[PDB]
DNA sequence: AAAAAAAAAAAAAAAAAAAAAAAAAA
DNA sequence: TTTTTTTTTTTTTTTTTTTTTTTTTT
């Protein structure tokens, strides 16, 4: 039949160590033992999970060590089978479960109705104990700065990776070190399951260790053994017992992939208060014992002796607001002075020159005025700017600098992958094969950012979209009969590339690019940045370019630049905030627009100007006045910052030249 | 006295908390409960909310009710069951609509009137409750609110037709023809087993007919998490919702809706021929109220007379369609007078004679004339506002299309169908296609559009107004040169 | 109670090759 | 003007394997 084998570990001696060491563990360092407060804790109905520490556990190993009686090394044998200690110590907590000291406070609970109203009608005429559970028990691997405390040396809590894990580490307590990639909805797992039986006897009890169970349908209790054909039983949620359970994926890091190797995946289990730890996009260390699927079902046929996997997920360690600190901030800044200079100035200290550029990536990133009219009427305060220029001048890392200060934005790049207007309202998800609405990047990055490099090669089918955006910031959907518009108010950073190579002497600038003279004219601003050879600018920018080469460090310069986490905290702060405006102000506004249009009119000539001045450019004015007066400013906005708007606008408009 | 088993639920003292609450409660323990300041006591202490509504149903013979959580909360004793009905719906709702059948007659008999009562003791009544907690999202709920009202808010993806629903089971005797109903039990038939004759007295001799049972209406919607709640890097999730009779057919496709309902799951079949479940329920919600987001009164009428009584009719409503567009006050005479319409006539000799104005506005290409179009289309019953940019040749028309949720046929109007006896507007009337262009040629001359495609030929009707607006190629319509050039239109079109 | 027979369980899908249209230009 | 260019549009499932678990049938 089965032959026997003898094994060294006995389960009986184990089980007297754990009743020991909940009993006499104490925190060398509330006073007494250090887990019977916790299980006090629990039993007021506060508590939902119970957490073990290996560290402590070789306390205990530690003192009896010093008494010096004989141990049996628990945490080796946590350490080499853990799904059985958990049924161990789950046992011994049942057994030293601490009365309730106060606060029984039963108002509602339908499992507890149920229990109540067992005793009465037991007592006047041995049910699962995991029913009557509500703790959920989780191991911590151990800690590397103890284990050198006492040697011991550590396997639990390395971080391996997912290509490390062999066959040969099934069955135990390991670490993996990855970045979570899916995951998936709660869903609950039936644990325990009772059916009613037609008021025959009452209901009965199954628990369920597996995936896939069947149903009892048939009644057995001492009245219910008469013989006549009475019916089967009936499920009933209520005396049932659920968990939230939950799967996730875990996808090896770039950095530890072998050359010439794809990346391997590994799948997450987590049950429990533990669920919901796990986002997408999170590079985290996770613990828990590496268990073997079924696989059974179909195709378990093919593969035989081949086995799935999974890991039972335990402890989570994640790599990596209004206040009085944050209230200081602020004030340090503005102290500190010179804040428009420093604040374009610190944006990617790397890249040398081009500082108006800079000047107008602070504008955009903060936003203007957003004032909803009546009558329907609406105005936008998102900023449209548009750096066109030749090749090589640094065009396409300022855009990159640019999306780390905000959280919310989206590169986008050409037509080899359609995010600008993939707008969808069919997803082919493979876990449920059904339709899902999948909204585009324009409507993914709300009150952000959209930067959009390449923009010459990307094709009419976005335009559409960049048409409709900039026109009334609300995305139609696909005609996939939904009949949605979605919110898609943005602001829009594009990065341009002059046809056939360079600036030519052909005068018109629509002649430079394939870009039509109505898209360009809904832009905010436009900025040319033109590739002179100059003899004096070559030397810097050599010299610039070759100090980081040979020092990694960017060159020391009497320039200071402000910690990141200071330009987020009061950019931040001064979108949070909100401008107005006085009559007196805007009168000048009207003289400023007049000598334009009257500039314009003759201002039409071969070379220099893009078309004329449209109301469009008075509105963009007062647009971009708002962020400038957001910059320091608060309540009505200064004469000057209009002037400096100006300047901004008109040094944009020189650029033609240049 | 007796509880229902399982519950802590009895009948006797709800009915009779449920009964004072109808005749006591009035605005005036309304706002003593919230008692916010500023709260209005203007003879609406004595109004007897709840009474008025019940005697305008009873006249009226509707059966609606809109029962509130904030106003069950209200009464001091009442105040169990708005925590007894969180926990167990059901139940309370069985009560509910118990109390209710005899709310009736506590008032027909007030005065003894003559009032039949029998057509009151033939139809049943419900209640919606609403507002009965704080709205959560789909993203967070755990099994520990299984068969719990909850508030849910969403996106409505799709809807499925009506689905029978078997009640009464109706078995037939293949030998002496005896017909027998059997109830069936949350699904389960339990079988005859003999004739009940006891002359026939056949074993096996049953035959079910399909088509003389009795059947109940059901219907499915999906829902989806608002784009506003979701973090960043996600994907959104779905909750599938059951809708039961007369609510049935009353969420559209693509609405955002608020619902109150009970969650609820159940398990599905591991494999579809053996017993066999498989340990993973899965989780939806049975809906009892749903919230979203013609026959004018005299009164109306009478202020409509007053108001066409003014002395200049043109110029008001000239000035109100557009209120931000200043001058351009000849443009929106036109578009006034579009929005009328001459009349229209079709007599049998001569054939049908048109009757819709058109419309084109163009010109230097920063003017307002998309704000222009944007306002009509509001102010008109029946319109569509699409550009004429790109899109397929006939998006204006009919298309046939295969069907995305099956494999199946299905015929789509475009956009000039579904701006039949209205306006419809155009924008970007210069970069509609050369082959596009023909279709409105057929739709402004005859008013048809006729499709001949997959074995399908057949016509529509499109009879609708031409509101476009269009731009010239460079940045100014220098005048010298005639509008032929610059529109890039061709004559036909253009006259 | 012990045999012989009979189905469920599929799932899946991108990646490439050939042919006819509906827009571009020496 | 007759040449080159261009999108683009179905093309897909007919097969599999030996266990494992069910109903009939001496
Ligand atoms: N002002 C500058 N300061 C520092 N580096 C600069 C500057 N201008 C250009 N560079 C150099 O240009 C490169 C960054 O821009 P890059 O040429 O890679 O992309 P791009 O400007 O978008 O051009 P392309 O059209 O080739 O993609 C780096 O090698 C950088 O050193
Ligand atoms: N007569 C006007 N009255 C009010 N606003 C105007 C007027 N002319 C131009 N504008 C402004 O100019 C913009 C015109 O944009 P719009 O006409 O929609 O673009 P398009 O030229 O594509 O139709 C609007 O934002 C509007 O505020
Ligand atoms: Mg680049
Ligand atoms: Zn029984
Ligand atoms: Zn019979």
């Amino acid at each position: 039949a089965l032959p026997s084998i003898q094994l060294p570990v006995d389960y009986n001696n184990l089980f007297n160590e754990i009743t020991d060491f909940l009993v006499t563990f104490k925190q060398d360092t509330e006073k007494g033992p250090k887990y019977m407060a916790m299980l006090q804790k629990v039993a007021n109905r506060e508590l939902n999970s119970v957490i073990i520490d290996l560290d402590d556990i070789l306390q205990y190993q530690n003192e009896k060590f010093l008494q010096g009686t004989q141990a049996d090394d628990l945490v080796s044998a946590i350490q080499q089978n853990a799904n059985h200690f958990t049924e161990l110590f789950c046992r011994a907590i049942d057994n030293n479960m601490p009365l309730p000291t106060k606060e029984i406070d039963y108002k509602d609970d339908v499992l507890d109705v149920i229990l109540n109203q067992r005793r009465l009608r037991n007592e006047r005429m041995l049910f699962p104990p995991n029913l009557t559970r509500r703790y959920f028990l989780y191991f911590k691997p151990l800690s590397q700065n103890c284990a050198r405390r006492y040697r011991k040396k550590a396997i639990s809590s390395k971080p391996l990776s997912v290509r490390q894990i062999k066959g040969d580490f099934l069955g135990q307590l390991i670490t993996v070190r990855g970045i979570i990639t899916r995951v998936s909805d709660v869903k609950p797992a039936v644990e325990v399951i009772a059916y009613t039986c037609d008021q025959c006897g009452y209901e009965v009890f199954q628990e369920v260790n597996s995936r896939t169970f069947t149903p009892l349908s048939e009644c057995t209790s001492e009245e219910c053994s008469q013989n006549q054909t009475k019916g089967q039983l009936f499920m009933s949620t209520r005396a049932s017992k659920f968990s939230a359970f939950q799967e996730c994926k875990i996808q090896e890091l770039s950095q530890q992939v072998p050359v010439g190797h794809i990346p391997r995946s590994l799948n997450i289990h987590v049950n429990g208060t533990l669920v919901r730890s796990l986002s997408p996009g999170d590079i985290v260390d996770v613990t828990g014992i590496f268990l073997p699927a079924p696989y059974t079902g179909f195709k378990a046929l093919k593969a035989g002796l081949l086995t799935e996997t999974y890991l039972e997920a335990q402890f989570v360690r994640q790599h990596k607001s209004l206040t009085s600190d944050v209230e200081e901030r602020v004030m340090e800044l503005i102290t500190s002075g010179d804040v428009y200079n420093r604040l374009a100035k610190s944006i990617a200290p790397e890249i040398y020159g081009n500082l108006d550029v800079k000047k107008a990536l602070l504008l955009l990133l903060v936003g203007g005025v957003d004032k909803r009219v009546g009558d329907g009427m609406k105005i936008r305060g998102d900023i449209n700017v548009c750096l066109m220029g030749d090749p090589g001048v640094a065009k396409s890392q300022l855009l990159k600098a640019i999306c780390k200060i905000s959280p919310r934005g989206v590169y986008t790049t050409g037509k080899g992958s359609s995010g600008v207007g993939l707008t969808a309202a069919v997803m082919k998800d493979p876990v449920t094969d059904e339709m899902i609405l999948e909204g585009g990047a324009l409507v993914l990055a709300d009150n952000g950012i959209c930067c959009i490099d390449e923009f010459d090669k990307m094709d009419e089918s976005d335009r559409t979209a960049i048409h409709e955006v900039m026109e009334q910031q609300t995305i139609s959907i696909s005609k996939a009969g939904i009949n949605t518009t979605l919110n898609a108010r943005t602001s829009i950073l594009a990065a341009a590339n002059p046809l056939y190579g360079r600036y030519n002497p052909r005068l018109s600038p629509l002649d430079n690019i394939n870009l039509p003279a109505a898209l360009l004219s809904r832009f905010d601003i436009l900025f040319l940045m033109l590739d002179i050879p100059s003899r004096d600018d070559d030397e810097k920018l050599a010299e610039h370019v070759t100090y980081v080469h040979m020092h990694n460090k960017q060159p020391d310069l009497d320039f200071t630049p402000v910690e990141p986490s200071k330009m987020r905290e009061y950019i931040a702060y001064a979108k949070t905030k909100r401008p107005v405006m006085s009559e007196a102000v805007n009168d000048y506004v009207v003289q400023a627009y007049i000598r334009l249009r009257q500039d314009s009119k003759r201002e039409m000539d071969s070379k220099f100007s893009f078309g004329q001045a449209t109301p469009r450019t008075l509105l963009g004015i007062i647009r971009l006045s708002q962020a400038l007066a957001k910059l320091r400013l608060a309540d009505m906005v200064d004469i000057d910052d209009v002037e400096e708007a100006l300047r901004l606008v008109r040094v944009s408009k020189e650029s033609l030249y240049q | 006295l007796r509880i229902i088993w399982g519950t802590n639920v009895s009948i006797q003292e709800c009915t009779t908390n449920f009964r004072n609450f109808l005749m006591s409660f009035k605005y005036k323990f309304r706002k003593i409960l919230d008692e916010r300041e500023e709260f209005i006591n203007n003879t609406t202490d004595e109004e007897l909310y709840y009474i008025k509504q019940l005697n305008e149903m009873r006249e009226l013979g509707t059966s609606n009710l809109n029962l509130d959580a904030r106003n069950l909360l209200a009464y001091k004793q009442t105040e169990d069951l708005y925590h007894q009905l969180l926990n167990y719906p059901q139940e309370v709702i069985s009560i509910m609509d118990q109390t209710i059948k005899d709310c009736m007659v506590s008032l027909i008999v007030d005065n003894n009137l003559d009032y039949d009562l029998d057509e009151i003791e033939t139809k049943f009544y419900k209640v919606r409750p609403y507002n009965v907690g704080s709205c959560k999202g789909m993203r967070e709920l755990n099994p520990n609110d299984i068969d719990k009202l909850i508030n849910l808010k969403g996106l409505v993806l799709r809807s499925t037709p009506v689905i029978p629903d078997m009640k009464v089971a109706f078995f037939k005797c293949n030998v002496c023809d005896h017909t027998m109903a059997v109830e069936i039990d949350r699904g389960v038939i339990q079988e005859p087993a003999r004739c009940e004759r006891i002359d026939c007295n056949e074993p096996n001799s049953m035959s079910l007919i399909h088509n003389r049972c009795s059947f109940a209406d059901k219907q499915v919607i999906k829902l989806q998490e608002t784009p506003d709640f979701v973090p960043d890097g996600q994907t959104p999730h779905s909750i599938s919702l059951c809708v039961y009779d007369e609510l049935v057919d009353s969420c559209r496709a693509g609405d955002r809706i608020e619902v109150t309902g009970t969650f609820r799951s159940i398990p599905i079949r591991a494999n579809s021929r053996q017993r066999v479940l498989k340990s993973l329920y899965k989780t939806y919600v049975d809906v009892v109220h749903v919230k979203k987001v013609r026959q004018i009164t005299d009164q109306d009428l009478a202020k409509i007379r007053e108001v066409a009584a003014r002395e200049d009719l043109y110029s008001l409503l000239a000035r109100s369609i557009a209120p931000s567009i200043y001058e351009l006050e000849d443009v929106k005479k036109g578009i006034l007078l579009q929005l009328f319409g001459g009349t229209n006539k079709t007599f049998t000799k001569g054939g049908r004679y048109r009757g819709d104005i058109n419309i084109l506005l163009c010109g230097d290409p920063s003017t307002s004339k998309s704000q222009i179009l944007q306002y009509v289309h509001k102010i008109t019953p029946r319109g569509v506002y699409t550009s004429g940019k790109g899109s397929s040749a006939v998006g204006l028309t009919a298309y046939i299309t295969r069907d995305v949720d099956t494999k199946q046929l299905v015929l789509e109007s475009g956009a000039l169908v579904l701006s039949d006896g209205g306006v419809c507007c155009i924008d970007e009337f210069d970069k509609m296609s050369d082959s596009t262009r023909s279709v409105l040629h057929e739709v402004m001359e005859q008013q048809t559009i006729s499709i001949a495609k997959a074995g399908i030929i057949t016509t529509l009707n499109a009879r609708s107004s031409i509101l476009a607006s269009a731009n010239p190629i460079g940045s100014r319509y220098n005048p010298n040169l005639p509008v032929t050039e610059n529109i890039d239109l061709p004559p036909p079109l253009l006259s």
